[PDB]
């Protein structure tokens, strides 16, 4: 091929790298922000659970 | 002896009044220590703390009652300490359009990033090489 | 709906919701004081451990 085309493409290819590791990293503190969000939600279903099982 | 207020939202409040009245469905109740254990539900209204020095309030929807000789637990989807509903309401209603502002603001930030994208991609398939 | 196991796996989960014929008891049971009635309690219980279960879907 040519010298040229083979830096431009080189360029391209690290630069789509470059933006994929920064969604990357957004999805990440996303999901650790979600974690704790749904960690906060047990005593409410542990109680529910309990009183229908002892009711019904 | 101690009660405390729950949420699917998360704990709200706790205190160690020994005294606590609310009205269930068809009556009303009172709560003393070395209660035998009931169960009840609570009609929209304030439940009232006693025994802790001074009269307290905090209003519930959609609650129900779960009472121990050892513990008093309410279970609740609304629950807030300024004993009035139409401020709840109010609560409710402000709410509603930051949660559709935040969402919107969640679309466009994906929306953002995933046109960046797309145009970087497009370079590689111009590149033909 | 997936259930998320570990954070390079995930699996795809059926679950049946109701008639909830199926039902575990706790290791420790003690009777209740029913008020105002126990037919009338369980119309207002049922449908919240329901949503209960779909949010935490």
């Amino acid at each position: 091929a040519s010298l040229r085309d083979i830096k431009t493409r080189i360029n391209a290819t690290k630069k789509t790298s470059q933006i994929t590791k920064a969604m990357e990293m957004v999805s990440t503190s996303k999901l650790n922000r979600a974690e704790q969000n749904a960690k906060s939600f047990v005593p409410y279903m542990e109680k529910i659970q309990e009183v229908v099982a002892n009711v019904a | 002896i101690h009660v405390s207020v729950v949420t699917p939202d998360g704990p709200v409040y706790e205190d160690d009044v020994e005294m606590v009245s609310v009205k269930a469905k068809s009556g009303e109740l009172g709560i003393l220590p070395g209660h035998i254990p009931l169960v009840a539900p609570l009609e929209i209204s304030a439940a009232r703390l006693k025994k802790g020095g001074k009269t307290q309030y905090i209003a519930v929807s959609g609650g129900f009652l779960e009472v121990r000789p050892d513990k008093v637990t309410i279970l609740a989807q609304a629950a807030e300490r300024a004993e009035d509903i139409d401020v709840l309401r109010a609560k409710a209603a402000k709410e509603r359009a930051e949660r559709r502002l935040q969402s919107q603001q969640d679309d466009i930030d994906f929306k953002r990033a995933e046109l960046a994208l797309k145009r970087a991609m497009n370079r590689l398939s111009v590149a033909e090489m | 709906y997936n259930h998320y196991v570990s954070a390079i796996q995930q699996e795809v989960t059926e679950r049946k919701l109701l008639p909830l014929t199926d039902l575990a008891e706790n290791k420790q049971r003690t009777v209740y004081e029913f008020e105002p009635s126990q037919e009338e309690i369980l119309d207002v219980l049922l449908p919240q451990y329901a949503e209960s279960l779909i949010y935490g879907a």
